[PDB]
């Protein structure tokens, strides 16, 4: 009635304990009271005052376990080809009983066992004894009957899941061996033969199927077999060998039949083959290197289609076909790849590489920048029969997709700058806000150091209005001429600053200029103006006929026409002395006046010489009073 | 060895605060692994100490040589101070098991040459003889750190 | 905080925890959950004084400093049989043996 | 001149209170704390200590007039360590380095 | 005169005395708005030396220092 | 002959410096083509500082090379 | 509210102690007893009979269970566990037997 050491008789207590142990191993019925009582009895034997008896208890438990195991490997061997069912039934009980027995030997494990053939705890001893039971029968006979059942699963009927799964899981229970090999017995006993058999079976099945099928029917069957293998491995094996089995099957089949799909990969790509490309990709992605060849044929297809669709013809009069063709090709194949191949940026990179060579063709100077710039300009003109406000931006949004592929950004910049100057200095742009959007797009696509001398042109064309308003407001502080002036930033616009020849300013237009430099110096210091006389236009109403003839001409024409004001006949020497222009410029302006038939040479000399004398035509007539030269 | 102190030669300021009902004795590990003791602390006291970064302190009981908890762990390696502030050091009783608590009480009440006259079991005789040791604790922590890495 | 008690009747002891804000009708309910007696017949007694229904433990004289887990308090229990209460009676524990010679100071 | 010498002394002190002289100048930042440092004979042997924090705090008050007081304070602060410690010591080496720095910047004294 | 002129238009290029550069603070052209301005008229500031700077940039920095970012000499702000 | 140097603002400019001229001469040329005095200058070539008192021929500078210009540095 | 998650422990002298199951599972031996052949079912009462532990030791063990559950993983101060000097040997035996 106390926890004090005593003197106890072993055999009575040993028998009373051995009665209960057998009822625990076989999962029999034991009352609650005995279960609680035996804990006191073990403690009593473990702290006996003279010569404590724990070694004897360990030795007597080892003999009981060995006898039970040896007897079980008599009644299981005597089974006559029904080993599996008996094995599982005798394993469930032994496992649930070996778990419970350890909870009853707690004091011995804590005190005596864990203080020191090395001794083992009870739950580690029982599993070792069952491992000894698993040495002789389990390997040969039961591995044979385990492989046979899984082979029979490949068709036929479905054997019982519980028995096979339990027997497979039995080999994992070496659990109390946590040192660099918790799952080595399992592998060495079962996994290698299983892998070898799987390899042989799938090799032969693949050969048989390839013997009597084409390349189209091969892939669906392979996919179905792979899905079945994946869904059956989860039902039997331990969750550590799925990848190995699937990998070995894929390797065997595809690698053994590798140089047979690279033969039809060419043909499927060239035609549509919507349902075959996906099947090929899904079973070629996971096997070594099969994608690169498909990459190469896709690239070749893109190159061939692009050349056949662009380099054939362009109607020789219309540049909007290039962009439409490239955009259609790009959109169609992007949709195809996204729908079938599910991204796989390798193929997108191949598509980009092929379109780059398609767009930048050069026959043995590329025309791509010229056509792109002309497309932009004609799209941005005022109107012939063109689109509407929210259509130009819509097309230019997709235009940059074609734009990124060109390799010469400099030439496109040059041509766009020239044509932008031409469009701006004449007020023929459709909408002034559109250029801002185009500049923003080009800046977002290329960079800030690429559109600066386009943004500055925009700003100048916007600020010229305010500057003109300021000058016209602060002028009154008598000129006779309506004055609107554009102020431009040199070093950005593509205009030649160097004059061709010395030009004398017309006398009637000598006050406006001087007043302008006066004002500009007064309100803007540090600036050196330069004049380009070959961009300025003037208006004159002639007063020598009966109709109000009004004409618009250039500055050189202005000066030459003003020269005649003194007398109706003037020689070449007088004009050369008065204007001091070169012979070429005077010749060009005289020819321009002759083509419109304003003057006629006095003599029969068709050319121009030192003695060239000209007189204005007496009776020029025009249906339209207002006109512009070579309009 | 492995557990030792490094001559970082950088100052650090600490505050040893005691919140246990027992006396505390700090021990500092030297540069070769030979521990050295330092003056004791009364219960419920806070003492300001000057140390170096990367040194090893361990806190024990004054007479019973029992272990206590600092910052809810076993060791204490100081770190460089920031914002010109000192770092606290809590000392707290670990929650002993009943066997260890009873062993401590019995050791206190019984002379160390009177054990084998008690009416107890045989193993408790050597269990009472197994005194706590800073050397044993340091050894255990050495393989604990080795197995951690 | 939390106070700890030892509800005791004859040889039965019940361990529980409670807050100072709880009333008698939270110990009565636990005694019901364990013993299943008449719900309105558990006269709870402390020392030799009766406790009312709605009055809290803090009013009765329970504090968290003297009802620690290492040493809880004691509240008696009395059930009603034949429409009359039984007199309170609690049986003491055992007694320890004589202290051995070796441990004497 | 007062302004000149005071500004120069403040500059020298702040340069000695720098951010990368901490290799050999961190001990002198604050008063010597014998209780938290473990010393017994320091208070008895060294009657007068000195330090940068007290120097600066007195500087922000009307207590320092001539730079010779600051020089004497610096010399006292170094001589205290030279007196207390043995010849070969880490504090001896670091105090000697800081003393050479002070000697250079005091030969560079604008007066 | 034999005829009368009514309207005239002209163009003229120009350049600074000797200068071409980019603002070294916010890396936008001299003839462009600030990043601070872009979040929504500020002029262009110059120096005694040949540095074209940016009015908002140079003001926000002259709130602290004086000298050029490239010339740690002085600031003029006159011309 | 001709080399290339990059400025701090993003532009690039070219100079005609023979492999016999000194690095001080290159610094002076950069200063007159820019607004940076030689005291606040530093040259980077293959991630190596160029000493003021040397020449191009000592550093094995080949044709059409480029150099990075950065401001003065200290530890 | 009220529950039956309380175990019942009986001493040698005939005292019944009613303790929460989570508190009781601190002991390894009690866990072993309550986890095995002998588990409860139906309208049964959870009981464990200790015929070798008197009342004045089992009450101490129950109070230790309460103390350990209360003062575990707590940032507050942990007070010492008191042990009377005339029960130390019995408490040591019971702690060794109950693995706690
Ligand atoms: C009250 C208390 N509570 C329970 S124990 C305790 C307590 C605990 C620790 C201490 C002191 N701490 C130590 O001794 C530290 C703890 C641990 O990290 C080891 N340790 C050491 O100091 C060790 N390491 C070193 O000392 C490093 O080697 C340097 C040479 O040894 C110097 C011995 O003197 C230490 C006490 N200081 C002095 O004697 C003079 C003082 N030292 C220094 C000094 C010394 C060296 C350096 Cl590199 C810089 C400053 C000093 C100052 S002011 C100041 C804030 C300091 C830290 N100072 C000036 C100025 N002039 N002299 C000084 C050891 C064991 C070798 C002594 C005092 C009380
Ligand atoms: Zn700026
Ligand atoms: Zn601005
Ligand atoms: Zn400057």
């Amino acid at each position: 009635m106390s926890l004090k050491p005593r003197v106890v008789d072993f055999d009575e207590t040993w028998n009373k304990l051995l009665t209960t142990i057998k009822a625990v191993v076989m999962l029999e019925y034991v009352e609650r009271a005995t279960w609680n009582d035996r804990f006191s009895d073990i403690y009593a034997l473990c702290v006996a005052y003279p010569e404590p008896l724990g070694e004897r208890l360990y030795t007597e438990t080892k003999i009981f376990l060995e006898n039970h195991v040896r007897h079980l490997h008599k009644r299981v061997l005597e089974s006559e080809e029904q080993v599996l069912v008996m094995y599982h039934r005798y394993w469930e009980e032994y496992s649930k009983g070996a778990d419970y027995m350890d909870c009853l030997y707690r004091y011995l494990n804590t005190q005596f066992i864990k203080k020191n053939e090395p001794l083992m705890e009870i739950g580690e001893l029982a599993l070792d004894m069952w491992r000894k039971l698993m040495v002789e029968p389990l390997q040969a006979i039961l591995i044979r009957m385990l492989l046979r059942e899984i082979k029979n699963d490949r068709g036929g009927e479905d054997p019982n899941q519980k028995v096979i799964h339990g027997v497979i899981n039995s080999f994992v229970h070496v659990e109390q061996y946590k040192k660099k090999f918790p799952l080595k017995f399992y592998q060495e006993i079962f996994e290698s033969p299983f892998l070898t058999e799987t390899g042989e079976y799938y090799k032969q099945e693949a050969s048989n199927l390839l013997q009597e099928s084409n390349c189209s029917q091969y892939m669906e069957k392979v996919l179905g077999r792979l899905k079945d293998e994946e869904i059956r491995c989860r039902k039997y094996l331990h969750p550590s060998s799925y990848t190995k089995v699937i990998h070995e099957c894929q390797q065997r089949m595809v690698a053994d039949h590798l140089q047979f799909l690279h033969a039809e990969c060419h043909n499927i790509i060239r035609q549509e083959k919507k349902n075959d490309m996906a099947n090929m990709y899904v079973l070629l992605r996971a096997v070594s290197t099969g994608l690169p060849h498909m990459i190469q044929e896709l690239q070749n297809h893109i190159h061939d289609e692009g050349l056949r669709a662009t380099s054939n013809l362009t109607q020789e009069n219309m540049p909007t076909l290039f962009v439409e063709s490239v955009l259609e090709v790009h959109g169609k194949f992007v949709q195809l790849i996204n729908t079938v191949l599910n991204g796989d940026q390798h193929f997108m990179s191949a598509l980009d590489k092929a379109l780059t060579s398609v767009v930048n063709y050069r026959e043995p100077v590329c025309k791509a920048p010229e056509l792109l710039a002309k497309y932009c300009d004609n799209l941005l003109k005022k109107s012939a029969k063109g689109m509407t406000e929210n259509e130009v931006e819509d097309r230019l949004t997709s235009f940059i997709t074609v734009f990124k592929y060109i390799d010469d950004k400099d030439v496109f910049q040059k041509f766009y700058a020239r044509m932008l100057a031409k469009r701006l200095i004449h007020g023929l742009s459709m909408s002034m806000d559109s250029e801002e959007a185009m500049i923003n797009k080009l800046k977002q696509a290329c960079g800030y150091e690429f559109t600066s001398k386009l943004h500055r042109m925009y700003t100048d064309m916007s600020v010229s209005a305010d500057l003109n308003n300021k000058f016209n407001n602060f002028i009154k502080n008598d000129l006779g001429i309506s004055f609107q002036i554009y102020v431009l930033q040199a070093g950005a616009w593509p205009l030649t600053q160097a004059p061709s020849s010395t030009f004398a300013i017309p006398q009637e237009l000598e006050k406006s200029v001087q007043m302008f430099e006066l004002f500009y110096s007064q309100h803007f210091s540090g600036r050196k103006l330069t004049w380009l006389h070959y961009l300025c236009t003037g208006e004159v109403k002639m007063n020598y006929l009966g109709k109000p003839y009004v004409a618009m001409v250039t500055t050189y024409q202005m000066a030459v026409l003003l020269a005649f004001n003194n007398s109706e006949t003037v020689s070449y020497k007088e004009l050369q002395d008065s204007t001091q222009m070169n012979e070429k410029e005077l010749t060009k302006t005289i020819k321009s006046l002759l083509d419109v038939k304003m003057i006629n040479h006095d003599s029969e000399k068709e050319d121009i010489d030192a003695e060239s004398s000209f007189s204005l035509n007496m009776n020029f007539s025009s249906k339209r009073t207002k006109f512009k030269i070579t309009t | 060895p492995v557990l030792r102190s490094v001559n970082s030669r950088e100052p650090s300021q600490v505050i040893f605060c005691n919140r246990s009902p027992r006396v505390v004795l700090p021990v500092w590990l030297n540069f070769d692994g030979e521990p050295q003791p330092y003056p004791t602390l009364p219960p419920g006291t806070g003492r300001r100490i000057h140390s170096y970064r990367g040194h090893l302190w361990l806190f024990r009981d004054a007479g019973t040589h029992d272990g206590l908890l600092v910052n809810q762990t076993e060791l204490f390696v100081p770190s460089l101070n920031v914002d010109g502030q000192p770092i606290f050091a809590n000392i707290t009783l670990p929650v002993y098991t009943l066997k260890e608590r009873c062993l401590q009480v019995v050791r206190s009440l019984v002379k160390p040459e009177n054990y084998r006259r008690l009416d107890i079991v045989r193993s408790l005789y050597e269990d009472l003889e197994d005194h706590p040791n800073v050397q044993k604790d340091l050894e255990r922590l050495t393989q604990e750190r080795i197995a951690h890495q | 905080m939390d106070v700890f008690l030892m509800i005791r009747r004859h040889k039965t002891t019940i361990f529980t925890d409670a807050k100072e804000s709880s009333t008698v009708f939270e110990l009565k309910r636990i005694v019901e959950g364990i013993l299943k007696r008449p719900p309105d017949e558990q006269r709870l007694y402390k020392d030799d004084q009766l406790l009312d229904d709605g009055k809290t433990l803090g009013e009765c004289g329970f504090t968290s400093q003297t009802a620690r887990p290492q040493a809880p308090a004691t509240v008696g229990l009395a059930f009603r049989a034949d429409d009359t209460f039984e007199a309170l009676c609690i049986e003491p524990f055992s007694s320890p043996p004589e202290l051995p010679d070796v441990m004497k100071p | 001149k007062v302004s000149e010498q005071l500004k120069a002394a403040s500059g020298i002190l702040k340069e000695m209170f720098a951010k990368c002289h901490a290799a050999y100048a961190w001990p002198f930042y604050k008063p010597v704390d014998v209780e938290a440092l473990g010393l017994h004979d320091y208070a008895d042997i060294i009657k007068h200590p000195m330090d940068m924090s007290t120097i600066k705090s007195k500087l922000e008050a009307r207590e320092y007039r001539d730079a010779q007081e600051f020089g004497a304070d610096v010399r006292l602060m170094f001589s205290n360590a030279y007196k207390y410690n043995p010849p070969d010591h880490e504090v001896v080496a670091m105090a000697r380095k800081l003393q050479d720095v002070f000697e250079m910047r005091f030969a560079k004294m604008p007066d | 005169k034999r005829f009368e002129v009514k309207k005239w238009n002209a163009v003229a290029l120009w350049a600074w005395d000797i200068v071409v550069d980019n603002c070294a603070i916010c890396r936008n052209h001299i003839m462009d708005l600030c990043i601070e301005c872009q979040a929504n008229e500020c002029t262009v500031a110059w120096g005694v030396c040949n540095h074209a700077f940016h009015f908002h940039c140079i003001s926000r920095w002259l709130k602290t220092r004086q000298v050029c970012p490239l010339d740690n000499r002085e600031w003029e702000f006159q011309k | 002959m001709q080399i290339f140097v990059k400025t701090l603002t993003g532009k690039t400019i070219t100079l005609e410096v023979e492999p016999s001229d000194t690095i001080e001469n290159v610094k002076a040329k950069i200063q007159d083509k820019e607004g940076i005095p030689p005291d606040q200058q530093r040259l980077i070539f293959a991630g190596k500082q160029l000493e003021d008192g040397r020449t191009l021929s000592d550093y094995n500078i080949q044709k059409e090379s480029t150099l990075h210009l950065v401001l003065r540095l200290r530890g | 509210g009220p529950d039956a998650m309380y175990v019942k422990l009986i001493s040698s002298d005939g005292h019944e102690f009613i303790v929460k199951r989570e508190h009781a599972l601190t002991s390894g031996t009690i866990k072993a007893m309550l986890s095995g052949p002998g588990q409860f079912a139906e309208n049964e009462t959870n009981e464990v009979n200790f015929r070798e532990i008197p009342s004045h030791v089992l009450s101490k063990v129950c109070m230790y269970f309460t103390y350990k559950v209360r003062y575990t993983n707590s940032s507050t101060e942990i007070p010492e566990f008191p042990i009377a000097p005339e029960i130390a040997l019995e408490l040591l035996m019971a702690a060794n037997f109950l693995d706690c």
